[PDB]
DNA sequence: ATCTGCTTTGGGTGGGTGGGTGGGTTGAGGCAATT
DNA sequence: AGCAGAT
C-alpha cells in the first residue's frame, strides 16, 4: 500500500449469494485476487 | 439487534422547576433554588440541583464514545458494545452465531466510522467572593457537558448551572485503593447566563470625583483613538494616543484609571 | 539455506583485497602494516571500491550494509589467512589467552555527506556519512558481544551467543539428556566485551534555518573509534543508519517495562510483546570519525 | 463485486469515472463552471490538462499529483466522486492513487515509447487534494466530522523528529535461516507460527530482525489557530497533525500553513500493561496536502540598471524612500550593505571586509527607521536591542531544550548574522559582558565559548549598524562626542563611519521636515530588486585595487595625517578608506577600483571624520 | 482448557546499592557572583 | 481484575 499502515480503508466483498465479507487493505480495495489471498491467509 | 442508543439522534435535558411556577401552584422548587459549592453536600447526590458561581476553566470539546462498532474479518458480521464508564475493555474475539457454530476464530477490530460519539467537555465552577464564609478559601466543583450543551460555558461567566449531581466511581486497582471516598461531578442540563457633547461625556466619565475637565477630555480622546494609519511605505505612524497621569499622592489617579478601564471594552487593569 | 547473494558478495570482496593497485598493491601492504603494529581496524577508501567491478560491488554494500556486513568479515578473515596467518590470533611464558581478533571495517571518502535534517527512514541499514557538532559524550562501558553461558543443572556450556539490542540467553541446552530451557548463568571469563560510547550531535549552526531549534541524533562508537569525538568539535561520522527498539517492552531480566500527543503508536502482535507495543528510534553506528574542527625522537618523525 | 463498507457505491464505477476524468478533461470546463467562460483562450484551455501534467511528471520523474477539488465539480461525471471524496476520503484517495498509476503505465504502453517500464512499475504514486471547501475552525470540529476531509488554517508551533513507521516485517528462522517478509495491517504483525518451508516446519522459531524490516517516514506537528479566528482574545487552542512521506519536514516552526487532511480519532490505552482504553478519544489530522501562505532576464535587467549614469544616488534614494534629507547617511549605509572585499591570506592574517556604522544623535531624528529599513533589505541579518530580553541574544549560550530536556548550543544574533548586517538599536545600554563579546567579535570576528564541557568557536563574520542616544535630553555640541555617547573610546574607535545626526532648530529645516511629514498623509526601486541586486553583487563581484588607486590612497592618507601635536588620522582610517572604496566599486559591479571609487570613499570618510 | 500468581494506578501503608533524559513543582535557606 | 506461565 502506498499510504501508511494506519490509513484505514475498509472493504465489503459480495459473495455469489447476498452476503458481504470485510477485508482491510488498499490492495484489496483495488483487486480481488489479493482480497481472496488475504481472506485465506487471515485464517 | 443494536442498542437503542445507537440510532438515537437527539439528546434529552431537564429544565428545572421555575420559582414563579412553583409559587403559583404552592410548591417548593429545590431544583431551581440556587446553591453555592459549599452547600452541595454528600446527601444531594443523585438529585437535580442548581449551582451558582463563576466558571474558571473549560476544556476543549472532544469525542466521548457511547457505542463501539466492531467488525469480523471472517464472518462478515458486526458487533456493538456499550460504554458507560471512564474505561472499557475492547472485544478481541468474534461472538457472532456463525463464528461460534463454525468455531472459526475471527478477530474483532474497531471501526470509528460506525461508532457513536457524543461531544464531551469538562468545566470547573468556583464560589463567588460573597458566598465564602469569613476566614475561608473558595471551593470548586467539576461539571460535565454532553451533547448540544457544549460550548455554552466559557471562563469568567457567572452562571446558574442546573445538572444531576452524581459520583464518579474509580475502576480497577484505583477503586480498591481509593476506599469509600468518591469523586463527584455535575451533569449539565440547563445554563442561565447573567448580564456640548464633549463636556457632557467628560463630566459623565467619572461623576464621583471632583471635576477635571482637561484630564477627562484627554482620556476620552485616548478612548476613541482616532487615527489614519495607512502609510504603506514600509511602516506607519502609530495608531494609538497614549496618556500618562503623574501626580502627588492624594489626587484621584486610581479612581480615574478604574473608571476609564471599566468603560472601555478592552480595558485591562494591572499594577506595576 | 545459504544466502547466494551473500556468498558472492564475499567473493568479490576478497578479489578486491588481493588485486587492487594504483604501481603497487595498496590493501595487501596495509594488512602487512597492521600485522607489524598490532592494530584492529582496517580502513578502506570508498572511492577505491567504485572503480573495480564496474561499480557493481560498491552499490551492493552501500545499499544494504547491515545485511552484508557479516559476510565482509568472513571475506577479510580469508584474505588475512592467506597473507598474514598470524594476525588472526590476538597478541618468558606461554600465554594461554589468545582469542580471535574482533576486526572492524572502516570506510571513508564517500561521494556525498548528509545533513542531520536530511536523515530519512528510506536509508535505514545503509552506509552513509553525516556531519554535526558534538554536544555531549558518554563514558566508555563494556558491551557484551559474544556471551557464553553454562547450564545450571548439567553444567553444559554454550558459546558464541550473538547478542541483539537486549540481553539474550540460550533457549535449548546442547545436552540431549538435559531438559533446561530457561535457566542459565553468564560466564564473564569466556564472554567477549567491546568498548561502547554514546555521542550526541546536533546540526551545524550555519545549516539551521533561521529561528529554528536544532535537530539532534545519537551516535554509537565501538572498538578503537572510542573517545575520538570531543564536545564542541565539528565531526564527520561514517557508519550505518540503524533503528533501535525499546528494549524495556521486549522483556528484560529484572526490568519492568515503562512531543507527540499520544500519536506515536508502535507496532504490536509479536510473541514476546504480550499486549504491549514496540516503538523505535533512529540511531547511528559509526565506523570512522574525522574532526573537521627528545632530539632523537623528534628527528625520526621528520622525513 | 467490490463495495466500500457501509455505503452503496461501487469501486469499479469510481475507478472508471476517475480514469475517464483524467484521460479527457480541459480547463475550459473549470472556467465555465466558475462563470469565467469569456476568459477562455484557444490553446491552453482546449488542450488536455491532466494528460500534460502526467507527461511532465514522467519527464521529471516525480510522482505526486496536486489535484484541485473544484475540477471534479467541473466535469459532469465526477460530482458523485467529489462528494464521496469529501465523505470517504481514504478509499477515494486509494482508488485515485491506483488510477493514476494505471493511467501512467497505460500511457507508455499505448504510446510505445522508449522509456523504461520497470522503473515506472517500481514507483508509488499519490494525489494531494486541496481546496475541498470553506476552511473550518479548530473550535468548530465536532464528532460529526470524524473520518471526513477538512481544511485547517493555523500557525505551526513545533515538529517532532522523523518517526520510523513500519511497513513490512522481516522474520528469520533459527534452525534453517529462512527469511520471509510479512506485510503489516493497522499496526499488527501477522508473525508466523512456523516456517513456510516444507522441509523445516519447526514451530515458534521466528525472530524479528529489526534492521531488515521496511519503514516509512512519519512526523507529528503541532498547529495553533490564526489570530483572526479568536473571537474574544482567549488563549488559542492547539491541534495535532500527522504527515507521512514527502510531506515530512514540509513546514518549519512559526509558518502560516493551510492543511488538508482527514479528521481522525484514536483510542488511548489506560496504561502500558493491559488493553484497557479510556472512554475519551483523542483527535488529530491525517494530512494529505500542505500549502504555505536568478534568470538571464534578471541578469540583463541588472546590467541595464548598472549602466545607468546616476546609479549611486538612485540606490541611495531607493534604500529608504520615506526618510528626508539624509543623503550622506543613506550613501554610507548603501556602501555598508554591499560590503568590502574579504581577503583570504597566506603568510598573513585575515583582513575583514565588513563596514561598521554608528548612527548616533538626538532622539527626535529618525534612526530606528533606518535600522528597520536595513533589516528589510539585508539578505541575511537580525534586529536586536542591547539589554533586550525579547531579542534572541548577541552571544552563543548553552541552554536546555524544554521540549526534549536536552542540552543544546544556541547561536546568538551575531552568529546568525554571518555574512549580513546585525542592527543593534540601543547601543548605549549594554551589559559589560555583552560589550566584551562585541569587542571580541569586531576584533577577531569569532565568538568562543568554553562552558558546560564544550569548547567551540563560532564564525561571526557580520557587519554591525548600531544606533546611540545622548545621556541627557539632547546632544551638546560643546562637549566632545565621547562624553555625550557614553561609550568607551576603545569601542567607538572601531566603527568605520560615525554619523552625528543632530536636530538643530532651524526655521527652514523644520519647515521642510513638517511639509514632508504632512504630505506623507526621481524613480524608486522595489525592495525585492534591491535585495537581489545586492546579493548578486555580494556573491559574484570582487573588486581589486590598482596602481592609480594605490597612489591616491597613499596620498590621501598622508594628507589626512599632515593636517595636524594633535593626531588627525590614524592607520584605522586607511583601512576604512580602502574598504569603502572596495564597496563603492562593488556597487557599480566593477571588478576594479578606479580613482573615482577611492575619491568617493575619502569624501565620505573625511566628512564622517568631519562632523564626528 | 484450567489453575497459580504479580501488579498497578501513581504515591510515600515500596523505596534510596535504580536514579532524575521515568513524572509527581512551590517554599525556604545557603552560597557564589554580581553588585 | 488482566494478563503471563506450568500441569
Ligand atoms: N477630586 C476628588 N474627589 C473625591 N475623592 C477624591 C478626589 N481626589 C482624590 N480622592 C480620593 O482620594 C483617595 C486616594 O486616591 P487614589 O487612591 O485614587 O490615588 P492616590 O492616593 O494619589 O494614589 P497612590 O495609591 O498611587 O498613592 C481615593 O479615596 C479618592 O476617592
Ligand atoms: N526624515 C525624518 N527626520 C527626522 N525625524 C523623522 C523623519 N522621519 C520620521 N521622523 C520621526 O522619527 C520617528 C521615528 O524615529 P524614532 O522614534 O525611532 O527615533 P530615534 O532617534 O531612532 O529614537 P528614539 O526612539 O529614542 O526617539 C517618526 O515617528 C517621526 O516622528
Ligand atoms: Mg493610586
Ligand atoms: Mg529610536
Ligand atoms: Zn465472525
Ligand atoms: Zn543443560
Ligand atoms: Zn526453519
Amino acid at each position: 500500500s502506498a499510504r501508511h499502515s494506519r490509513f484505514g480503508g475498509l472493504l465489503s466483498i459480495q459473495t455469489p449469494d447476498k452476503t458481504r465479507l470485510t477485508v482491510s487493505g488498499s490492495q484489496a480495495l483495488v483487486d480481488e485476487k489479493i482480497a481472496l489471498q488475504k481472506l485465506d491467509d487471515s485464517k | 439487534l443494536f442498542p437503542p442508543n445507537l440510532t438515537r439522534r437527539y439528546f434529552l435535558y431537564f429544565k428545572p422547576l421555575s420559582q414563579n411556577c412553583a409559587r403559583r401552584y404552592r410548591k417548593k422548587a429545590i431544583s431551581s433554588k440556587p446553591l453555592s459549592v459549599r452547600q452541595i453536600k454528600g446527601d444531594f447526590l443523585g438529585q437535580l440541583i442548581t449551582v451558582r458561581g463563576i466558571i474558571t476553566r473549560v476544556s476543549d470539546v472532544k469525542p466521548a464514545v457511547e457505542v463501539i462498532a466492531y467488525t469480523c474479518d471472517q464472518c462478515g458480521y458486526e458487533v456493538f458494545q456499550e460504554v458507560n464508564s471512564r474505561t472499557f475493555t475492547p472485544l478481541s474475539e468474534c461472538t457472532s452465531e456463525e463464528c461460534s457454530q463454525n468455531q472459526t476464530k475471527g478477530q474483532l477490530f474497531m471501526s470509528t466510522r460506525a461508532s457513536k460519539f457524543s461531544a464531551f467537555q469538562e468545566c470547573k465552577i468556583q464560589e463567588l467572593s460573597q458566598q465564602v464564609p469569613v476566614g475561608h478559601i473558595p471551593r470548586s466543583l467539576n461539571i460535565h457537558v454532553n451533547g448540544t450543551l457544549v460550548r455554552s460555558l466559557s471562563p469568567g461567566d457567572i452562571v446558574d448551572v442546573t445538572g444531576i449531581f452524581l459520583p464518579a466511581p474509580y475502576t480497577g486497582f484505583k477503586a480498591l485503593k481509593a476506599g469509600l471516598l468518591t469523586e463527584t461531578y455535575l451533569e449539565a442540563q440547563f445554563v442561565r447566563q447573567h448580564k456640548d457633547v464633549y463636556n457632557r461625556l467628560a463630566k459623565s466619565i467619572a461623576p464621583e470625583i471632583y471635576g477635571n475637565l482637561d484630564v477627562k477630555k484627554a482620556l476620552l480622546l485616548l478612548l476613541v483613538g482616532g487615527v489614519d494609519k495607512r502609510v504603506g511605505d514600509g511602516m506607519k505612524i502609530r495608531g494609538d494616543i497614549n496618556v500618562c497621569l503623574m501626580g502627588d499622592p492624594g489626587v484621584a489617579k486610581s479612581q480615574l484609571l478604574k473608571a476609564i478601564c471599566k468603560i472601555s471594552p478592552r480595558g485591562v487593569y494591572t499594577t506595576g | 539455506v545459504d544466502d547466494v547473494t551473500g556468498e558472492k558478495v564475499r567473493e568479490a570482496f576478497e578479489q578486491f583485497l588481493e588485486d587492487f593497485s594504483v604501481v603497487e598493491k595498496v590493501y595487501r601492504a596495509q594488512i602487512e602494516f597492521m600485522k607489524i603494529y598490532d592494530l584492529n581496524t582496517i580502513y578502506i577508501d570508498y572511492q577505491h571500491l567504485s572503480m573495480r567491478e564496474n561499480g557493481a560491488l560498491a552499490m551492493a554494500i552501500s545499499e544494504q550494509y547491515y545485511r552484508f556486513l557479516p559476510f565482509l568479515q568472513k571475506g577479510l578473515r580469508r584474505v588475512v589467512r592467506k597473507y598474514a596467518p598470524e594476525l588472526l590470533n590476538t597478541s618468558t611464558s606461554t600465554s594461554p589467552e589468545q582469542t580471535e581478533r574482533v576486526f572492524q571495517i572502516s570506510f571513508f571518502n564517500l561521494p556525498t555527506v548528509h545533513r542531520i535534517r536530511d536523515i530519512r527512514s528510506e536509508k535505514i541499514g545503509s552506509l552513509l556519512s553525516i556531519s554535526g557538532t558534538v554536544t555531549r559524550t558518554s563514558e566508555v562501558r563494556p558491551e557484551l558481544y559474544k556471551a557464553s553461558f553454562t547450564c545450571d543443572m548439567c553444567r553444559a556450556i554454550v558459546d558464541n551467543v550473538e547478542q541483539s539490542f537486549k540481553y539474550t540467553e540460550p533457549t535449548f541446552c546442547p545436552n540431549p539428556s538435559c531438559e533446561n530451557r530457561a535457566f542459565w548463568t553468564l560466564n564473564v571469563t569466556r564472554s567477549r566485551f567491546l568498548d561502547w560510547q554514546k555521542v550526541r550531535i546536533q546540526e551545524n549552526a550555519n545549516e539551521i534555518p533561521t529561528g529554528s531549534m536544532p535537530r539532534t541524533l545519537d551516535v554509537i562508537l565501538r572498538g578503537d573509534s572510542v573517545e575520538r569525538a570531543k564536545p564542541g568539535d565539528r565531526c564527520k561520522f561514517t557508519g550505518v543508519e540503524i533503528v533501535v527498539p525499546d528494549v524495556t517492552q521486549l522483556g528484560l531480566p529484572g526490568v519492568k517495562p515503562s512531543t507527540t500527543e499520544g500519536l506515536n503508536s508502535g507496532v504490536t502482535g509479536l510473541r514476546s510483546l504480550g499486549v504491549r507495543d514496540l516503538t523505535y528510534k533512529i540511531s547511528f553506528l559509526a565506523c570512522h570519525v574525522i574532526s573537521i574542527g627528545d632530539q632523537e625522537v623528534f628527528l625520526n618523525s621528520l622525513s | 463485486l467490490r463495495i466500500i463498507w457501509g455505503t452503496n457505491v461501487s469501486i469499479q464505477e469510481c475507478t472508471t469515472n476517475f480514469r475517464n476524468f483524467l484521460m479527457s478533461f480541459k480547463y475550459k470546463f473549470r472556467k465555465i463552471l466558475d462563470e469565467r467562460e469569456e476568459f477562455i483562450n484557444n490553446t491552453t484551455d482546449e488542450e488536455l490538462y491532466y494528460i500534460k501534467q502526467l507527461n511532465e511528471m514522467r519527464e521529471l520523474g516525480t510522482s505526486n499529483l496536486n489535484l484541485d477539488a473544484r475540477n471534479l465539480l467541473a466535469y459532469k461525471q465526477t460530482e458523485d466522486l467529489y462528494h464521496q471524496l469529501l465523505n470517504y476520503p481514504q478509499e477515494v484517495i486509494s482508488i485515485m492513487d491506483q488510477t493514476i498509476k494505471d493511467c501512467m503505465v497505460s500511457l507508455i504502453v499505448d504510446n510505445n515509447l522508449d522509456y523504461d517500464l520497470d522503473e515506472i512499475e517500481t514507483k508509488f504514486y499519490k494525489v494531494r487534494p486541496y481546496n475541498v471547501g470553506s476552511c473550518k475552525g479548530m473550535r468548530e470540529l465536532n464528532p460529526n466530522d470524524i473520518d471526513k476531509l477538512i481544511n485547517l488554517k493555523g500557525l505551526v508551533l513545533r515538529s517532532t523528529p522523523v518517526i520510523p513507521d513500519m511497513k513490512v516485517a522481516f522474520f528469520k528462522c533459527n534452525v534453517c535461516d529462512h527469511t520471509m517478509a510479512v506485510e503489516i495491517d493497522r499496526g499488527v504483525i501477522q508473525e508466523p507460527a512456523r516456517c513456510e518451508r516444507i522441509d523445516c516446519n519447526e514451530p515458534n522459531s521466528m525472530s524479528l530482525i529489526h534492521n531488515r524490516c521496511s519503514f516509512a517516514d512519519k512526523q507529528v506537528i503541532k498547529l495553533q489557530e490564526t489570530p483572526d479566528f479568536v473571537p474574544d482574545g482567549q488563549t488559542p487552542h492547539s491541534i495535532s497533525l500527522c504527515v507521512y512521506d514527502e510531506l515530512v519536514d514540509s513546514c518549519r516552526a512559526g509558518d502560516r500553513i493551510e492543511v488538508t487532511g482527514t479528521f481522525r480519532s484514536i483510542p488511548i490505552r489506560a496504561n502500558s500493561r493491559q488493553r484497557v482504553l479510556k472512554s475519551l478519544y483523542k483527535t488529530y489530522v491525517d494530512v494529505v496536502h500542505v500549502k504555505k501562505v536568478i534568470t538571464d532576464q534578471d541578469l540583463a535587467k541588472i546590467r541595464e540598471v548598472a549602466a545607468r549614469e546616476d546609479l549611486y544616488s538612485l540606490l541611495a534614494r531607493s534604500i529608504a524612500p520615506s526618510i528626508y534629507e539624509l543623503e550622506d547617511v543613506k550613501k554610507g549605509i548603501l556602501l555598508q550593505l554591499f560590503g568590502g572585499t574579504n581577503k583570504t591570506f597566506t603568510k598573513g592574517g585575515r583582513y575583514r571586509g565588513d563596514i561598521n556604522i554608528l548612527l548616533c544623535g538626538d532622539p527626535s531624528t529618525s534612526k530606528s527607521q533606518i535600522l528597520q529599513y536595513v533589516h528589510k533589505i539585508t539578505p541575511r541579518g537580525v534586529y536586536t536591542s542591547g539589554k533586550g530580553s525579547s531579542a534572541v541574544g548577541l552571544t552563543a549560550y548553552i541552554t536546555r531544550d524544554v521540549d526534549t530536556k536536552q542540552l543544546v548550543l544556541e547561536s546568538g544574533a551575531l552568529v546568525l548574522s554571518d555574512g549580513g548586517v546585525c542592527c543593534i538599536d540601543e547601543f548605549d545600554k549594554m551589559s559589560d559582558s555583552t560589550r566584551s563579546v562585541l569587542h571580541e567579535v569586531m576584533e577577531q570576528q569569532t565568538i568562543s565559548i568554553a562552558k558546560a564541557g564544550i569548547i567551540t568557536t563560532l564564525n561571526a563574520r557580520s557587519s554591525i549598524l548600531a544606533s546611540a542616544n545622548p545621556i541627557g535630553s539632547r546632544y551638546n555640541p560643546n562637549l566632545p562626542v565621547t562624553e555625550n555617547i557614553d561609550l568607551p573610546p576603545p569601542l567607538l574607535s572601531r566603527f568605520d563611519l560615525v554619523y552625528l545626526v543632530l536636530d538643530k532648530v532651524d526655521e527652514k529645516n523644520d519647515r521642510e521636515l513638517a511639509k514632508h511629514l504632512t504630505n506623507l498623509y526621481d524613480d524608486v526601486l522595489p525592495v525585492e530588486f534591491l535585495t537581489m541586486y545586492i546579493s548578486y553583487a555580494k556573491e559574484h563581484i570582487h573588486p581589486i585595487i590598482t596602481e592609480a588607486a594605490k597612489t591616491e590612497l597613499v596620498r590621501a592618507y598622508v594628507g589626512m595625517r599632515k593636517m595636524g601635536k594633535r593626531i588627525t588620522a590614524t592607520t584605522r582610517q586607511l583601512e576604512s578608506m580602502i574598504r569603502l572604496a572596495e564597496a563603492h566599486a562593488k556597487m557599480k559591479l566593477k571588478n576594479v577600483v578606479e580613482l573615482e571609487d577611492v575619491q568617493e570613499a575619502v569624501r565620505l570618510i573625511r566628512s564622517a571624520i568631519k562632523d564626528y
